[PDB]
RNA sequence: AAAAUUUUAGGAAUAGUUAAUAAUAAUUUAUAAUUUUGAUUAGAUUGUUUUGUUAAUGCUAUUAGAUGGGUGUGGAAAAAUAAAAAAAA
């Protein structure tokens, strides 16, 4: 499930709905515990990978001399929209904003074979006044630290 | 004639209106992100500009301009040289102004 | 604009009926004119053959005062009021007249009343609008107290040194702590005034 | 109250969108994947695509492309009026357009009637030309409309139009046309080039002598 | 707050407010009668506002004059004493 | 201007807004409740160490018997007393020069002191509100209108100045023969 | 109101500031322009008393 | 601000009105500027009980299997026209009827002419959208004789409730330019018989007897029942 | 280590595709150095680092840029005769060679200058490179090609950059233009060529 | 607000003081009398520094010509007809305030101007935006209505019922 | 009675007559057993009538009930919609956009067939 | 409706006539003598009016 | 111009500045001429839009009837000339000294 | 903006680092900066002459607050809860 999460996020970051949706369906069919309601329809059925334009079935290709002008306009518009920088970011995709990862041990835990890439647990798990009374050590140095 | 006139006018602009909005500069083909943001926004009312307090501030290579010690000193000689050697450098009203600008700012 | 004003006034006095036309053509839309122009043009208007022409000219002049931002002066308004019987041109606002009614009746009643003519110290004046008292109430006490350890007191405290003993002090600080600072618990003399008015209160 | 502080500022004065709450969360990875799959579902693109971050409705270029890439419901016109109706929707319904129809175009639409289905198409065009495009018809508009009705043989339609002419926009209905439709004067015009009181069945009835 | 009488223009909309906020011309007229009765109260309020402004602004002048006189005497005496002490030192 | 508004204490024109005279209470049972006339912001500041702008006075809403009855008894001096302390100089400062706002409860309390007229909401249930007619009002104004100079001089005395010296005082202040 | 110029001149004194000749000139000029010649002479007397 | 309601008067926080000034109260909210508005909820909402009983057709329903009888489409046209006119007429709906798109004639809203209020716009230009019911209209506003100097865009030109009274004299060809109507007194002299001014900057209408009776009955001065 | 390092594996360099791969990787490496984000970078002589490199925790702020510059210089020593081969059909275009030369020149211009005592290298390694031979090679390959400087707007920038390289690296600017322009003339300075062909 | 002075200096030092002479410059203007176009004379007051050149004086005159009718075509300065050398100092011509000097307007057009130098330019480099009047004409001491007087609404230490000490500081 | 939480209309039987309603003070109003809000509403309406303002105000119950069906946290007059987990067709299982049957939809209607037969 | 006056240009025509002269300090001695005669005449005028 | 002689409003054929100083010195300049003749090296666009011609209605009626309005765009597309042709005499009284009284086309 | 006042039985190293700068947005220059006069990290940890006690400048106690990724809106984020500070008749 960790692998599926990371790879799905990477594909979405890299603009790959086909691979992300195929991965979701594959995970749902293989029954990985986190992904058993994430099965979704395949909207690319009967489509090639490498050599065009996708049409709904109630659409017809424009005359080719005009379809060329339309595709020329569309690539230019897509790149123009992509170029503009989004403020109050750092060139960081939403999948990687607020994305700190440190291993499992960093928050009061130890090795386990099944946790291959285990982000340290949320700091909300433990409270100081829940672990020890006031003005007394809680015996968990380093916790609560990013 | 046109080039010399515009050069002297630019010298006077930077001398008499230092750091002024009319003395600002910008990178050629400068990237003004506010215009680009407005072009790609669902603007229902085309008067509420999005990302205003930042877009209005930011523009590529935008600076306030003014004359420093070296610039003023070199521009004095170049302005005096643009004139003919027979002219009186005392009565130029721009070399004198540049010299007084240097003296005032150094003081 | 004053030059055109004298021109218009001369026309009105000379009795020609073209002062209004000159005002419209030369100073209405092209100048920032006060209502003295209209104070003259109203006399010009008052000599019109038709009473309705007089009234309509007055109303149009008022509309000009509104459209071009030139308020109607009190003298102009009173001039137009003095002819309310012949031309019924209202000149006072429906709020202004109401406040006038109530305030004037109240004031005449108050003046004719005798008891309320008596002075009222609470409403008549302000006493001592200054930031500080005009006399010494004794405070502050620039000395601590036996139960007090915070000797200098810090930001808001007037106390400047510990109550009874302190570390050695030098120069003006020693002089002040020993003699000159305010000691408000003294039973023989109160804190001491500046030089010219300590002598006359010595006894 | 106002949604100025409940939704981003680029959605001010926004109305009628699918669900303006979607575009506040499209930034999540799952909703971004949904957005790209939805663009593929809509079609008209050769590469994965996401709507611009500060836009809720589709970009104007994308909507224009998808409107151009829309197959017309007819898909094969049998008659010139069907072809002309396809042309009419191509020209006066293209996308966010500006050019209004004109009475001469309406006349051309009406004079190509060969089937009563064609007349139905032409009357739909007339309704669009009177309601959507508030354009004044011409003086001969009712003439051409009556001729279109008669060449296909629907007198009740022309009679209903005469009954409701002002709402229909027929500001000028010639007296002879009105008289024919309302009973007597079984002819409605005199052919100048042929000297015959149309309809021809009525001319053969009254005028037995043809003249140039 | 703004009163919405039952008899102003109602908005026959089921996607918002059921009553508009316009008003019959009678409601326009009577509102003035209430406005005017309120304005006569505002006349005296503002009048006293400005009168108290003036009273405070004048009592300051009188008090500051006496303070200035006494404080200038204080200043002269203190400066003379300071000069004497400096001479002794 | 909050995404979710403070539903129970809404205000006008944002924070901290204009100063206002309010009659602040205490978190106590009514049996001991007393108020204090304070000047504060429209949006009560509970963040800074400075909660209020000025402390005008205190009011005790519980009547007290006249302990001073024997002293020169005057008409009805035995009626119960409602005690109040008020800072009149500071009130005049904040009311006049600062143009602060005034709540109705403090306005009614101050009208008892001769400092302000009876409030707008201190309405007698008996007399109905007036009905105004422009014609009658105009007739009254014309019947007894003041003259320009007297009106202007009353206005000047009320608002602009009140220490205008007489010719006698000007002559007294005028310097004398030696001119040194 | 014109009295406010004199009030602000007096606040300088009450705050232990030394008003300058420019302050005195400005106060006299403003009061004379407002027509308060007695207040202008009061400003002069304040200067002298200072 | 420029236009306080009662000078500086803060007695009750309602003394300033429901809008402190005509200018917008922020540079970033220009739409908040004070103006005259109209009730779009009632005006824009046409009555649908007229479209009841007729099957309209989608503009995209260009297919042949879904098209109606000629008489049915004519009834749909009539019903749609009555539906559009149900609430009132747009300035554009009147201009399309007008000879030169109305240029030269004077349009007005119903309440622009009611007691003490006299105002209308002499049309100068119309730009119809593809939907001829919408667009942009320009004109010269005339208020009690005083008129603007330049043509300005007419607000709420779309909202129904507009009126026009045609006269052949005012119509101007598209060749010509509408001349701005004169300002009474400035451009043309004042004549009481031609135009008599209803109101002016210090005039208040007399109290209607029915209104005073109603308000006294409400207040309780008069014995209602 | 750089991707150019993994390309120069002692293999048969005489492959056209390998040549473009090497050229693009070197150009990318130079661009990476030149547009490097130097916000937290600090080069202050620190005594503690005498017998060692900058601390492990201070590799990025203190060692990264210096290592990158040394790597660029060393890989240049290996790649220059491949990208800009000496003058005797050619694998690379004059435009590609000029772009690589320009980015290398920018890196040389913004080389690292401060020599710490901890460094075991030679002081001369912290000075700008000289690209006279490469500029001459590009000049041969540019004169052999016509319409190199066209009226296109970007060609103005190309002309300016080419003149800059020629002025800086002591190579006559005339070489960038056909020899017929130089025939019959004893000597034409870079400035004269600029004012003639600008 | 960086006006370049950060302390109160009540004096005027030498560098801002300038030595200048009040010259009068005559102009040939035509007035319309009942007959038509009677010739008349117009003057402009100029405060030229003693050491200025005639070209500088001409350029100054260009700047006080608020009149849209007076200095519109290229002109030259002359004394009793004898044209003046534009690079000659005033002292070398001996011109004083009692010197009749005329401005002959050659009938050219498009007089090249440079308003780049503010009318009020001293060594202190102040730039007041309004250039509607010269510094020598501005009174410079008048009530400023574009502002609001502000009272002290922040009590320092004393807030209320009893002024014990005033919590000074 | 205008407010949903001030059901003044539920206590018509709590007063005997017009004068009994108008003379009862807050204490007797509470004693008769009326909630705090209904009590205050009755008292304020009576006092407004006394001052000359009859109870003439718009019943807001239907407006507030319309606005209560949305999730405005502060019970303001906005409209905050709900975003379900699945809000797109492909996400709801619909493989691809529906295709219209052009041959079926391009057939001559029955009125057209009948009239064409008639000609 | 009306023609306004922006902060850039005096676009309504002056409402009062003003004299085009330097300040009293920039006058010559004889120029200030002319000014002195003018000012004593002004004082004669104001005293006559008083 | 109808009531005062303004200096440089009535002129000869056309201000002939050099082709290099044209866009620097010319923009912002205005002048009137007798008869309708257009400048050199310009592309003419006669405005026919009623929404644009409505704005000369008060000029067309109360000052002078306007024949035509045209926009002349430089061949380089960097400078623009709004040129308006009026017909007939002025609807305003023209003073004998007014610079517009020196125009044959007027009066 | 600044000055100034903290704790730990087993007491040592700290760093997106100091200053200069024609450098908004630092490719630069320097023998830089913090720390045994106790730093950094870790532990404890809102401050807090208001509490309590005493012959006591001792001991002792405490709840005013504040809050770099949730909308870039707004004058200002303090914005998901609101004993109510009455909020434009």
């Amino acid at each position: 499930p960790t692998m599926v999460k990371f790879y799905h996020d990477c594909l979405v970051r890299n603009n790959r709905p086909r691979e992300a949706s195929s991965l979701m369906r594959l995970a749902a069919e293989r029954g990985v515990h986190g992904y058993e309601d994430k099965w979704e329809a395949d909207v690319y059925k009967g489509r090639p990978l490498d050599s065009s334009l996708m049409l709904r079935g109630d659409q017809r290709p424009l005359p080719e001399n005009l379809q060329a002008l339309l595709e020329e306009e569309t690539t230019r518009n897509i790149e123009a929209e992509r170029s503009v920088p989004v403020p109050f970011s750092a060139g960081l995709h939403a999948t990687e904003i607020n994305s700190v990862f440190r291993p499992r041990v960093y928050r009061q835990l130890w090795y386990k074979w099944q946790h291959i890439a285990n982000r340290y647990r949320p700091t909300a798990a433990l409270k100081r006044r829940q672990l020890a009374p006031r003005d007394s050590p809680t015996g968990i140095p380093g916790f609560y630290r990013i | 004639q046109q080039l010399s006139q515009i050069a002297l006018a630019r010298c006077k602009r930077l001398l008499y209106h230092p750091d002024s909005p009319r003395a600002q500069v910008m990178s050629e083909d400068g990237y003004i992100p506010l215009v680009e943001l407005q072009r790609h926004a669902e603007g229902t009312n085309k008067a509420a500009l999005i990302h205003y307090n930042l877009g209005i501030r930011s523009a590529q290579g935008m600076r306030r301009v003014a004359l420093g010690a070296q610039s003023s000193a070199r521009l004095a000689e170049l302005v005096s040289r643009l004139e003919e050697a027979s002219a009186r450098v005392s009565g130029n009203t721009l070399v004198n102004d540049l010299v007084h600008h240097l003296s005032h700012k150094a003081a | 604009a004053d030059m055109h004003l004298q021109v218009v006034e001369t026309m009105v006095g000379c009795g020609t009926m073209k002062a209004n036309d000159y005002f419209v053509r030369n100073v209405l839309r092209q100048f920032s004119w006060d209502s003295r122009f209209l104070e003259v043009l109203y006399v010009e208007y008052r000599r019109q053959d038709d009473v309705d022409m007089w009234a309509e000219l007055t109303k149009r002049a008022l509309v000009w005062t509104a459209r071009y931002n030139a308020p109607a002066s009190e003298r102009l308004r009173r001039l137009i009021e003095d002819d309310y019987d012949t031309i019924r041109v209202q000149t006072r606002t429906f709020r202004e007249l109401a406040v006038f009614q109530f305030r004037d009746v109240e004031e005449r009643r108050h003046s004719r009343d005798v008891v309320n003519e008596l002075p009222n110290p609470w409403y008549d004046y302000v006493a001592h609008a200054l930031p500080f008292p005009d006399r010494d109430a004794g405070y502050p006490d620039e000395y601590g107290d036996l139960g007090q350890w915070r000797a200098p007191g810090g930001p808001g405290s007037p106390v400047r040194g510990p109550g009874y003993y302190a570390p050695p002090m030098e120069g003006e600080h020693q002089r002040g702590y020993t003699a000159e600072w305010r000691d408000l618990r003294n039973p023989m003399r109160p804190p001491e005034f500046p030089t010219p008015w300590e002598r006359k209160y010595r006894q | 109250a106002s949604l100025r502080y409940r939704r981003p500022y680029w959605m001010m004065f926004l109305k009628g969108v699918d669900n303006w709450k979607i575009y506040t969360v499209i930034q999540q990875p799952d909703h971004q994947r949904t957005e790209m799959l939805y663009q593929a579902w809509l079609g008209g693109l050769d590469r994965p695509y996401t709507r611009p971050k500060c836009m809720a409705n589709q970009p104007l270029w994308l909507s224009k492309k998808r409107h151009m890439l829309r197959k017309e419901r007819l898909d094969g016109p049998e008659t010139p009026l069907e072809k002309y109706v396809l042309e009419w929707h191509k020209k006066f319904h293209s996308f966010q357009g500006t050019e209004r129809p004109t009475p001469d175009d309406l006349h051309t639409a009406l004079d190509l009637v060969e089937r009563p289905l064609d007349l139905s198409y032409a009357l739909q065009l007339l309704g669009q030309c009177r309601n959507l495009n508030n354009i004044r018809f011409a003086k001969e508009t009712f003439l051409v409309f009556l001729e279109a009705c008669l060449r296909v043989g629907r007198r009740d339609c022309a009679e209903y139009a005469l009954e409701h002419a002002e709402p229909l926009g027929f500001w000028f209905i010639d007296e002879d046309h009105r008289r024919y439709l309302q009973g007597e004067q079984t002819w409605y015009k005199l052919s100048p080039l042929d000297n015959l009181y149309y309809p021809v069945e009525e001319n053969a009835k009254l005028n037995e002598g043809r003249k140039p | 707050r703004q009163i919405r009488p039952y008899y102003n223009l109602p908005s026959k909309s089921e996607h918002g407010r059921k009553m508009t906020g316009f008003l019959t011309p009678y409601r326009h007229w009577m509102w003035k009668q209430n406005e005017l009765w309120r304005n006569v109260h505002e006349a005296q309020f503002e009048h006293l506002r400005r009168v108290y402004k003036r009273q405070w602004l004048e009592s300051f002048r009188v008090n500051a004059d006496e303070y200035i006189y006494k404080y200038n005497i204080t200043k002269a005496a203190q400066l003379a004493q300071w000069e004497c002490e400096m001479k002794e030192q | 201007a909050r995404a979710v508004i403070k539903r129970r204490s809404p205000q006008l024109w944002g924070a901290p807004g204009a100063p206002i005279i309010r009659m602040r209470g205490h978190h106590v049972v009514w049996k001991f409740q007393s108020y204090d006339l304070v000047v504060e912001h429209t949006h009560k500041r509970r963040n800074s160490d400075i909660r209020l702008l000025h402390y005008l006075g205190k009011h005790c809403p519980h009547p007290q018997k006249s302990l001073w009855s024997p002293d020169t008894p005057v008409a009805q001096d035995r009626h119960l007393f409602m005690l109040t302390t008020v800072d009149i100089d500071a009130f005049k400062y904040w009311f006049g020069v600062k143009r602060c706002r005034l709540s109705m409860k403090p306005w009614a309390l101050l009208a008892k002191a001769g400092l302000l007229p009876p409030s707008l909401t201190q309405n007698s249930k008996i007399m109905p509100k007036p009905l105004f007619d422009k014609e009658s009002l105009m007739r009254y104004y014309l019947a007894n209108r003041k003259d320009e100079d007297v009106m202007a001089r009353e206005k000047y005395l009320n608002y602009e100045n009140s220490m205008v010296k007489t010719e006698e005082e000007r002559a007294a202040e005028r310097p004398v023969a030696p001119y040194l | 109101i014109p009295q406010e110029a004199l009030h602000w001149l007096l606040r300088m004194i009450v705050d232990n500031f030394n008003p300058q000749h420019v302050h005195y000139i400005a106060a006299m000029k403003t009061l004379q322009s407002a027509g308060e010649l007695d207040m202008a002479r009061d400003v002069w007397k304040i200067m002298e008393r200072q | 601000r420029a236009d306080p309601l009662n000078g500086g008067s803060s007695m009750t926080l309602g003394s300033k009105g429901s809008k402190l000034s005509p200018e917008p109260h922020r540079r970033r909210m220009p739409w908040t500027a004070a103006k005259e508005y109209v009730p779009g909820v009632v005006l824009n909402a046409r009555d649908k009980m007229v479209l009841d009983g007729v099957q309209l057709l989608d503009i995209e329903s260009i297919d042949r299997a879904s098209q109606l009888d000629p008489l049915e489409v004519l009834r749909a046209v009539v019903a749609t026209r009555e539906y559009n006119i149900s609430t009132g007429k747009n300035i554009f709906q009147l201009a399309s009827q007008a000879t030169y798109n109305g240029r030269g004639q004077r349009f007005y809203r119903k309440e622009w002419q009611e007691g003490t209020y006299d105002k209308y716009v002499t049309l100068s230009a119309i730009d119809f959208d593809r939907d001829g019911n919408k667009g942009t209209a320009y004109g010269y506003i005339t208020f009690h004789g005083e008129t603007t100097t330049r043509p300005v865009q007419v607000d709420f030109a779309d909202v129904p409730g507009w009126y026009m009274d045609f006269v052949e004299e005012r119509a101007v060809p598209f060749t010509g330019i509408v001349p701005p109507p004169p300002s009474i007194g400035t451009d043309v002299p004042v004549d009481p018989h031609s135009y008599r001014l209803k109101a002016y900057p210090y005039y208040d209408a007399p109290n209607p007897p029915e209104f005073v009776e109603r308000l006294l009955k409400d207040r309780g001065v008069l014995p209602d029942t | 280590p750089s991707p150019v390092d993994e390309c120069l594996r002692g293999g048969s360099s005489l492959d056209k595709r390998l040549i473009q791969e090497v050229r693009e990787r070197f150009v990318s490496f130079c661009r990476e150095y030149v547009l490097m984000d130097t916000s937290g970078m600090k080069s202050t002589i620190l005594s503690t680092e005498l017998n060692a490199g900058p601390d492990y925790e201070h590799y990025d702020r203190r060692l990264r840029r210096k290592r990158h510059w040394l790597a660029i210089r060393h890989r240049f020593e290996d790649v220059r005769y491949v990208i800009w081969p000496d003058v005797v059909n050619p694998s690379l275009t004059a435009g590609e060679m000029l772009e690589a030369l320009l980015w290398l020149d920018a890196a040389s211009t913004f080389c690292v200058r401060k020599v710490h005592p901890s460094d075991l290298g030679d002081k001369s390694e912290f000075l700008p490179l000289d690209l006279q031979r490469e500029v001459e090679v590009v000049a041969c390959h540019a004169r052999r090609d016509l319409d190199f400087f066209d009226p296109s707007a970007t060609s103005l920038e190309q002309f300016t950059a080419c003149a800059a390289l020629c002025v800086n690296h002591r190579v006559p600017f005339s070489l960038f233009f056909p020899a017929q322009d130089v025939c019959g003339d004893a000597s034409v300075s870079t400035g004269q060529c600029i004012v003639a062909n600008a | 607000h960086d006006t370049d002075r950060h302390y109160w200096r009540a004096v005027t030092d030498d560098p801002r003081v300038q030595h200048l002479i009040p010259l009068r410059i005559r102009f040939k203007i035509f007035t319309w009398v009942t007959s038509g176009w009677e010739q008349r004379m117009q003057v402009v007051q100029i405060m030229a520094p003693k050491d200025s050149t005639i070209a500088q004086v001409k350029d100054l005159v260009l700047v006080e010509n608020q009149s849209p009718y007076l200095c519109v075509s290229s002109f030259h300065l002359a004394i009793d007809g004898k044209e003046l050398d534009p690079q000659k100092t005033l002292g070398e011509y001996g011109v004083t305030e009692q010197s009749q000097i005329d401005a002959i307007e050659q009938n050219d057009h498009l007089l090249h101007r440079d308003d780049e130098r503010p009318r009020d330019w001293t060594v202190d480099e102040i730039t007041a935006e309004d250039v509607k009047r010269s510094p020598y004409k501005e009174m410079e001491m008048q009530p400023l209505q574009n502002l609001a007087p502000r009272y002290e609404a922040r009590p320092k230490g004393y807030f209320g019922r009893t002024y014990y000490s005033g919590m000074k500081q | 009675d205008i407010h949903r939480l001030r059901p003044t209309s539920d206590f018509k039987a709590s007063f005997k007559d017009w004068n009994d309603l108008f003379t009862c003070d807050k204490r007797q109003l509470r004693v008769r057993g009326i909630p705090r809000m209904t009590r205050d509403a009755i008292r304020t309406a009576v006092q407004a009538f006394q001052n000359g303002n009859p109870p003439e105000r718009f019943d807001t119950k239907e407006e507030w009930l319309y606005y209560k069906q949305f999730k405005t946290v502060d019970y303001s007059y906005r409209v905050i919609p709900e975003l379900p987990e699945k809000y797109r067709p492909h996400q709801s299982g619909i493989d691809q956009a529906p295709l219209p049957d052009y041959r079926e939809i391009n057939k001559m209607p029955q009125w057209a067939e009948c009239e064409e037969r008639r000609q | 409706w009306r023609l306004q006056n922006n902060g850039r240009a005096l676009a309504l025509g002056p409402s009062v006539t003003i004299e085009d002269e330097m300040q009293s300090r920039f006058f010559s001695n004889d120029q200030f003598l002319v000014h002195s005669v003018k000012e004593v005449l002004r004082i004669v005028l104001q005293e006559h009016k008083r | 111009a109808a009531s005062s002689p303004v200096p440089h409003i009535i002129s000869s054929k056309h201000i002939d500045v050099p082709r290099e100083h044209r866009l620097r010195l010319l923009p912002g300049m205005l002048y009137l001429l007798d008869g309708d003749t257009l400048p050199e090296e310009f592309t003419i666009n006669r405005v026919l839009d009623p929404t644009a011609l409505q704005y000369y209605g008060r000029l067309s009626s109360q000052i002078v009837t306007v024949e035509a309005v045209r926009m002349l765009v430089s061949d380089d597309l960097r400078l623009l000339c709004n040129c308006i042709t009026f017909k007939g005499p002025l609807h305003l009284p023209v003073a004998p000294y007014a610079s517009l009284a020196s125009l044959r086309g007027a009066s």
